[PDB]
């Protein structure tokens, strides 16, 4: 689920680790 | 307050306290050794393993290393192992493994950890509610919904549940019954309720049911530093980009992109037509509940900075003309695709998520009227062969009402006051 035209999602980035 | 103590490290105290004085002290290299020796004299206690753990946790974020970040949250499941633990350092030790958890995005086994807190803890409604953000932290907001109705149902005045809840039903396109509970969780000033995605949705809810108290809420979000501005909501910002609606080409200083896209617009056309005839279903519907009515659909080519190779044989002559501008190819922030839209077509004032990119619209086919688009209080229609620039971070809003197709080439570049070591290291939306 990624953020493309607005801000629907929870989070829109998704990190992994330093 | 908080009692970490059992009958045997009471015993040991003196010991601890001053392991842990030299943590303090951001010695944290001889506080790692002291705590070792600790864990390995008194194996048992649980008040030394979790300094051991901190520790780790602290050399973490010196050394930056997610190696022995996973060792810290290893050791943190070690201290709920052992027997006697209080119920405070049980508690505190297993919520920081799930938070280091999630940090490494490891949301599967933080949920595990939630689970188990949950389990532990019955009677804590905070730790319900972090595995309400567990759930949705994986997508799963059918999980997440369940989660924070068995809150609400303990707890009705609960505001993090209230945001929490109202934030899915909006999800959900439940407009009218998520106001509500936005308002009135936001409203409550518990903690995590102070947030800019509930500022953004309750604003946008009731722009929806044509509440207009929605700038009302705009306008408190701006107040208490969630948004930039009234107009410009974007949660995912650096701060201090130029904030305008409308750019010009030499403004953005991407003045060779906009000649190739101007110069050869109908190759980009042609292409796209080809896939509209031959190819449809590479046109996928817009899946993020921004049309009030109608039909609109993307062919995206490059999402995140990663080119979709499957689609870009579809568009190749397209692709292979972009490859030369890294500003848009490169853009981990924007996206490269096609925009169909058709008459009846409305599509609600919205915002897109961050202020690091802009967007250009290049005309392929555009019917002579019915078509157009504000952004802030200007709005402007397309032309075919002809670029518009807007920042998309401020609200903008749609129109279809022609009696044919509307086709345009949506092409997003990195803000460009952004340095070069900015548009390496930004996470990618
Ligand atoms: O593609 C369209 O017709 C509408 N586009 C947008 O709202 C956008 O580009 O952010
Ligand atoms: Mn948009």
């Amino acid at each position: 689920g990624k953020c493309k035209d607005g801000l629907g999602e929870y989070t829109c980035t998704s990190l992994e680790g330093f | 307050k908080p009692k970490l103590l059992n009958k045997f490290d009471k015993t040991i105290k003196a010991e601890l306290d001053a392991a842990e004085k030299l943590r303090k002290r951001g010695k944290i290299e001889e506080a790692v050794n002291a705590f070792k020796e600790l864990v390995r004299k008194y194996p048992q206690s649980p008040r030394a393993r979790y300094g051991k753990a901190q520790c780790e946790d602290d050399l973490a974020e010196k050394r930056r290393s997610n190696e022995v970040l996973r060792g810290a949250i290893e050791t943190y499941q070690e201290v709920a192992s052992l027997p006697d633990v209080p119920a405070d350092l049980l508690k505190l030790s297993l919520k920081r493994r799930s938070d280091r958890q999630q940090f490494l995005g490891h949301m599967r086994g933080s949920l595990l950890t939630l689970q188990r807190l949950v389990q532990l803890f019955p009677n804590d409604t905070s730790l319900k509610n972090d595995l309400g953000v567990g759930y949705l932290l994986i997508g799963d907001n059918d999980n997440a919904k369940k989660v924070y109705e068995e809150v609400l149902s303990v707890t009705p005045n609960d505001g993090f549940a209230k945001v929490h809840y109202g934030f899915i039903l909006k999800a959900q396109n439940k407009i009218a019954e998520s106001i509500p509970y936005l308002k009135e969780g936001i409203e409550s000033g518990d903690p995590g309720t102070d947030d800019g995605r509930f500022y953004f949705h309750l604003g946008d809810a009731m722009q929806r049911v044509g509440n207009k108290e929605a700038y009302k809420w705009y306008e408190l979000g701006h107040k208490r530093g969630h948004f930039a501005s009234v107009w410009q909501r974007s949660l995912y910002n650096v701060n201090g980009l130029k904030a305008q609606p409308w750019w010009t080409p030499k403004e953005t200083g991407y003045t060779e992109l906009v000649k190739s896209l101007e110069r050869n617009w109908k190759l980009i056309r042609d292409e796209g037509l080809a896939v509209m005839d031959k190819a449809k279903g590479l046109f996928l519907p817009e899946d993020e509940n921004l049309r009030e009515k109608g039909d609109w659909s993307q062919f995206t080519l490059w999402q995140q900075g990663r080119r979709n190779e499957n689609a870009c044989k579809g568009a190749p002559k397209t692709c292979t003309l972009l490859e030369k501008f890294p500003e848009t190819t490169g853009c981990r922030r924007g996206q490269i695709k096609y925009s169909i839209m058709h008459p009846g077509t409305h599509v609600w004032p919205h915002t897109g998520p961050t202020n690091c990119r802009l967007r250009m619209h290049l005309g392929l086919v555009i019917p002579k009227e019915g078509c157009k688009i504000r952004c802030a209080n200007e709005t402007k229609t397309w032309e075919e062969g002809k670029v518009l620039i807007f920042d998309d971070s401020f609200e903008h809003e749609v129109w279809q009402d022609a009696s044919s197709f509307r086709l345009i080439f949506i092409v997003d570049v990195w803000h460009p006051e952004l340095t070069p070591q900015q548009r390496r290291s930004l996470p990618a939306i």
